[PDB]
């Protein structure tokens, strides 16, 4: 039921400043990912962006069509980012109940002018996902979620869709090493911040390829620290969710630096 | 280069506030709720209908950049601000217009002094829904010109002395700025204190019964330095700062009151609370220290 | 001639002197109850400005069948253990009180159709209540008391005919008053809302665990106060009977009308000096200034 | 285990006034019961006043010896009422303790200067009882406690403290038909109010003289509501509940007016 499992980044750098190359490396990746993405004819996207946060209850978003340009509040100078997102308001509906039964306070999001975060914006733009044809379910990152959490929820929006008869694709949007510069650099100079995190993000994708759920679980346990990943690596933690835990191994597409992240388009076999 | 700044204020921005004024650019409509917060509020817009400020300068937490402070730089800005916590409270249309020549005042003296600085120049970029919120309970007229200042996240990516310090030198340059520009100026700190909250909101949101702190530390943390606030002995309040912050969760560790006091060369004068009210648990107090009545500032 | 300076809604809530930790009250807490004693604060500040000659204060926690009660001895002192919150008030008190105005008070409440009676009894002890708002006005006691007792007319017969009684009482004591040559500051000892927790806080000063007990209650208080604050006066007395009955308000007692009878009913915009909550009970300390506005000399 | 039962007022003018032939008569008929309740060799004597009220919890008197003098609030203009007041302190917080056990939140009173009512001074002082050896265990009057509430805390009183093997003498304290005169009036004038009233005291006395309990009950039903009772006459459903809703008749020492309010003295057959 779930036919397509992609990570990728959240910056907006490669959709703004394509000119330089290093960042261009990532549009092109996650362009091709959403063809891998659509050939696999999914009926809807579950997607869970970092940058879209929760404090009270679990929010998901819940309008038909949110159409609107959004400003990005660091990378402002850089440009803007149409977006035309079509969402599956019964399905959103049908998990804002699931999470109810089982305890999860929850609600919708339905409202225009909603401040829908850049991750899922540039998700949609970039794979060409949350069409009218290709919708998209958009959960959002509670705060006080952990990361055993984020499995779970993950776990139930997709039994709750897969028992409705429809194919889910998943993406987590997010990064990985989180450590950024902060001051204005020149582009091309850009790489990951130390070298530590380097060899950490370079030995985790390595693990994801391999399949060595195992060994994947072993090297989880310090990986969030050591690697100071992005909000905990809870994006990774709802791709697991929702493949059950297993997947037989993955293809990263790209690993580079986006202003001393460490980010990368993966895409998981089933 | 006659400018100086007039007053300060502690001006938190629960969007509750105005959810229960019910204001004609809100669109959602609510019973009331929150009367104390937004009496203490009336008040601080009395003082403010007296200063006759030529600018409002605030500094907001909900505005977040990693890469130094940033400042609005365009003329004018409009929109919907909807608050992705409350959008059943907070789905505001906003026009404002920003002193540009002031913010890039600011900005030349932020990078003299050694920060990271950028200017908004982007006319599509939508202001933080707690800058908005911050304004339009200080000024609902809404015809002062605005300098927004972004949150710089070096207390919560590097250490909190440190972050805190960057907000010092920052609040250094924003003096430095006023006074060369001639204009009287009006400080704001958008922050709450106790910010430890409710997980689960009220059935009808502005039912008061069910609206109390959320913890007894938090209350107790906000009532001590309050008191110290109100005594003049601000000293002891940039003493315990950081366990202030630690213990109750204070919301003054984005770095806008250390700004504030940092801008007003650390005044050590009795502060007026003009009243305080917990919003979803979280402590919310408007405080004022107005240096007109000091005989700091001359009058309008 | 004399005349009254200022009108205040004083609320008596022992947890008040319990959080200030006051020299008179052997109990002593932790903090509490902060936003109405910042109230208070404001309110003391008036008190200082204003300089009154007298303090007159109606109580409901002295309860009394037979007519208007008015205290009538040169002073008072002794222990005052509330009942019901001995644990947050135990004050011993030394009240003086203006006995030539009390006497006035009651000669004109007499010849105006009431019954009343002089408390000439010196090993009385004055009310919890009436200790609290004098403490919580005025903490120095150096302002000469007039205390009157509240009928229970208003619970024993009627309840329009028991104000209407509270009506003839204010009229009566701005007789005296005017007759007196003494600058005045009357007091309603009265709450709002006083739907109330039927159990406490362990720690009594917990205020975490303080919070209106009802929602219409404080939507009540909310109403009446803004109404005071726009000078709607004719129409809070209007929503009197129907706001003491949906909040059960203590303004039954008697004292609100008692004092703004005496004001000859003004319609001038009141001020709120804060509002705060008591074990789920809505206080408002609440003062009509007519120095400020021009209808009473200053000091 | 019950040994003797009586209803006293709680007025203090035939105490403080005894000069009047009409309010003397409570005075000496007071005094002949505290001889009877003496003869019943009683261990403790059990006391529940209307005049000392309680809001939230249900308060016990727990002062080993409370001595004061007190000034009636009504009738300050007579005189003043000394009391020397000693309390079994291990029964009273037994009380306290067996309250709890049935959910009914209860605390102590030990405090120098608490205000002892009106009621139980004059009722401690004429019958003498409260001394040291005799002392006393007084329960306040919860005004959220109704009728029922109130039989059921005089039982749990009586069994908690009869489990101690100690003989209770109890005392309810109040009055009957509860209109007062609202003006000075001649004391040799003194009468009930109205007729209706007079006539429904006398009868709800033969009831209890001649013990038609079934009767005393219908009674009941409307007796508070038509004689405007004192405190919903719940002082005298502090006796039934003490009783268990029997006893074998009465004599009444004497009835008659106390400042317009019907009053008796009423001695209980066991
Ligand atoms: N942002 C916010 C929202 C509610 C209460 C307090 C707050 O600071
Ligand atoms: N007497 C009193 C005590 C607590 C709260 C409110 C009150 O009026
Ligand atoms: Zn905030
Ligand atoms: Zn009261």
């Amino acid at each position: 039921t779930i036919v397509s499992a992609f990570l990728v980044p959240g910056s907006p750098l490669p959709h703004l400043r394509p000119d330089v190359k290093s960042w261009e490396s990532f549009k092109v990746a996650m362009q091709n990912v959403g063809e891998k993405l659509r050939a696999s004819k999914p009926d809807v996207v579950l997607i869970y962006s970092t940058q879209w946060f929760a404090v009270l209850d679990e929010i998901w978003l819940t309008r038909q069509r949110s159409l609107d340009i959004h400003v990005d509040e660091n990378w402002h100078e850089f440009g803007e980012l149409p977006y035309d997102i079509y969402s599956d308001v019964d399905l959103a509906n049908a998990c804002i109940e699931s999470c109810r039964a089982a305890g999860v306070n929850a609600r919708g999001a339905d409202y225009e002018s909603f401040p829908i975060d850049t991750g899922t914006i540039v998700a949609c733009n970039a794979l060409k996902v949350g069409t009218s044809d290709l919708p998209v379910v958009v959960a959002s990152n509670n705060l006080y979620d952990d990361q055993a959490a984020t499995e779970r929820l993950a776990a139930l929006a997709v039994a709750c869709i897969s028992e409705k008869g429809k194919r889910i694709a998943v993406i987590g949007v997010g990064g990985l090493s989180g450590s950024v510069f902060t001051t204005a650099i020149d582009p091309a100079e850009d790489r990951v911040v130390k070298a530590v995190e380097d060899d950490c993000n370079k030995n985790i994708l390595s693990l994801m390829e391999s399949g060595n759920i195992q060994a994947l679980r072993e090297a989880l346990k310090s990986y969030s620290k050591e690697a100071r990943a992005e909000m905990g690596f809870k994006h990774f933690h709802w791709l697991l969710g929702a493949l059950d835990g297993h997947f037989k191994g993955a293809t990263v597409h790209h690993y580079g630096a986006l202003y001393g992240s460490g980010a990368a388009v993966v895409e998981f076999s089933i | 280069a006659n400018g100086e700044i007039i007053s300060g204020f502690i001006a938190p921005h629960p969007p509750h506030l105005v959810y229960g004024e019910n204001p004609p650019q809100n669109e959602p409509k609510s019973t009331g709720g929150w009367e104390q917060l937004r009496w203490a509020y009336e008040r601080a817009r009395a003082s403010i209908e007296e200063l006759k400020p030529d600018v409002l300068l605030v500094h907001s937490p909900h505005w977040i950049t990693s890469v130094g402070h940033h400042f609005i730089g365009v003329d004018h800005l409009q929109g919907r601000s909807v608050d992705p916590i409350f959008p059943n409270l907070f789905r505001f249309d906003y026009s404002i217009n920003f002193d540009v020549e002031l913010s890039e005042a600011c900005c030349e003296e932020g990078r003299k002094a050694g920060l990271v600085t950028k200017m908004m120049r982007n006319p599509r970029f939508r202001p933080d829904y707690g800058t908005i919120t911050t304004l339009h309970m200080i000024r609902p007229q809404w015809d002062i010109p605005v300098v927004s200042i972004s949150a710089n996240n070096t207390p919560y990516y590097l250490s909190m002395e440190e972050g805190l310090g960057e907000m010092d030198v920052l609040g250094k340059a924003t003096r430095e700025a006023i006074l060369k520009s001639g204009k009287r100026a009006v400080l704001l700190a958008s922050n709450t204190l106790s910010h430890w909250h409710f997980h689960e909101e009220p059935v009808p949101p502005e039912d008061m019964s069910k609206e109390h702190p959320q913890t007894k530390i938090g209350y107790e943390w906000d009532m001590r330095m309050i008191e110290l606030m109100r005594q003049g002995r601000m000293e002891e309040v940039f003493q315990l700062l950081p366990q202030f912050i630690e213990e109750a969760f204070a919301e003054v560790k984005s770095g806008a009151f250390t700004w504030m006091h940092a801008a007003m060369q650390y005044p050590n004068l009795p502060a007026e609370l003009h009243g305080y009210g917990t919003v979803i648990g979280t402590g919310n107090a408007v405080v004022e220290w107005n240096l007109v009545k000091a005989g700091l500032a001359r009058v309008a």
